[PDB]
RNA sequence: GUUGGGCGUUGCGCCAAACUCUAAUUUAUUGAUUACAU
DNA sequence: AGCCGCGGAACAAACTTTTTGATCCGCAACCTACTGGATTGCGGCTCAAAAAGTTTGTTCCGCAACTGTAAATGTAATC
C-alpha cells in the first residue's frame, strides 16, 4: 500500500507449486515486489538468529510520491 | 550504475578535448563524470547559501 | 549461559551490573541488566552540568604490552 | 480448486451431484443466543 | 501506553591496493667498418601521485511484555 510503485497490491503465492514467476516491462515493479518481500524476510531472519529484534523499514525515500 | 555514492559526492576543470579518453576504456559508465560535467555547465549563468549555512 | 555480575561502590549505595551473553534457544537462564551503572553515569553527567570543574574517577588497566 | 445430498466395516470412507467478480471460517473466568440441572 | 540491551547502519577519517603520465636505459639501429660523431629513436621497467576501495571507531536510530488493592465458574460459538 503506497509503496515505491504500486497503489494497492494483493497476490497470493501458489502452495502446491515451488516457483512464481513475475514477468512484465522495465518499469512496471517486479523488483518493487522482491524489496518488499525483503525488509520483512529481514526481520524473520533477525528474530530467528539473533537476539536484536530489528531490521529494516521503509525510508523517506521510497514512499509514493504525494501521499503520507 | 548510478547510486548515492555518486550524487550526494558532488560537494575548476574546463573540460578540455583531452580529458575524454580519460577513464573511458575502464568499462563502467560514471556517472560520476557526467554529474560533474552537469554541474560544471549549468553553473554558468551565494547569499542564500550562507543563508542555509547559518540556519543549519 | 555465561553471566559476569562484578558490583561496584561509590562509598555508599551499591550500584550492581551484570553482563551475559548467552546462546539462541537457551535465552531465559541468564540476561543483562545494566541498570545501577546507567543510573550511576547519570550522577556522574548531573555533576558536570551543576560543577563544570568536578572530580571524577579513574578507570584504566594494562596488559603485558605496556613495554613490549 | 470450493458447496450442498445419500449409504454405512461412521471422532469419516465411498457414491451421487453442482459453482467459478483475478481473490476461504478461530476469544474466555465477557457480553448476546440454543439447550439440560434448577 | 511507556521504551532494555543488541546489533546493523549511516557516515567518516585512516590504511591500502591500482589506476594514470613521465623518465630512464638497454638495445638494437645507423654509419660504415665497428665507440661515426658533433647521432638519434623505440620498447620493457620503474617512479611516486592521486583518483578509487576497504577498514575501522563513533553516533543514533527500533523493538517486548506487561505492569501496585486485582475470579476456580458444568456444554457449544461468536468478537
Ligand atoms: N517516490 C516515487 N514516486 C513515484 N514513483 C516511484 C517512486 N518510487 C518508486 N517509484 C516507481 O517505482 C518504479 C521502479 O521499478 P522497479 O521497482 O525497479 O521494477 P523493475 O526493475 O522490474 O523495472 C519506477 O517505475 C518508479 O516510477
Amino acid at each position: 500500500e503506497n509503496y515505491k510503485g504500486f497503489e494497492s497490491l494483493i497476490m497470493d503465492f501458489s502452495m502446491k507449486k515451488n516457483s512464481t514467476i513475475l514477468v512484465g516491462n522495465n518499469g512496471c515493479g517486479k523488483s518493487t515486489i522482491l524489496d518488499a518481500i525483503q525488509k520483512g524476510l529481514t526481520h524473520l531472519s533477525s528474530r530467528l538468529s539473533t537476539r536484536s529484534h530489528n531490521g529494516d523499514g521503509i525510508e523517506k525515500h521510497e514512499l509514493r510520491k504525494g501521499q503520507n | 550504475d548510478v547510486s548515492t555514492r555518486d550524487i550526494e559526492n558532488s560537494e575548476a576543470q574546463i573540460w578540455d578535448k583531452f580529458k575524454a579518453y580519460n577513464k573511458s576504456l575502464t568499462g563502467k559508465a560514471d556517472f560520476k563524470l557526467f554529474f560533474r560535467w552537469f554541474k560544471e555547465l549549468i553553473e554558468i549563468e551565494t547569499a542564500l547559501r550562507a543563508e542555509i549555512r547559518a540556519k543549519e | 549461559y555465561a553471566s559476569i555480575a562484578i558490583n561496584y561502590d561509590y562509598m555508599g549505595i551499591r550500584f550492581p551490573m551484570i553482563i551475559a551473553t548467552t546462546e539462541p534457544g537457551y535465552e531465559d537462564r541468564a540476561k543483562s541488566n545494566y541498570s545501577g551503572i546507567n543510573e550511576l553515569g547519570s550522577i556522574f553527567k548531573t555533576a558536570h552540568s551543576i560543577n563544570p570543574n568536578v572530580s571524577f574517577p579513574l578507570i584504566a588497566m594494562y596488559t603485558v604490552e605496556r613495554a613490549n
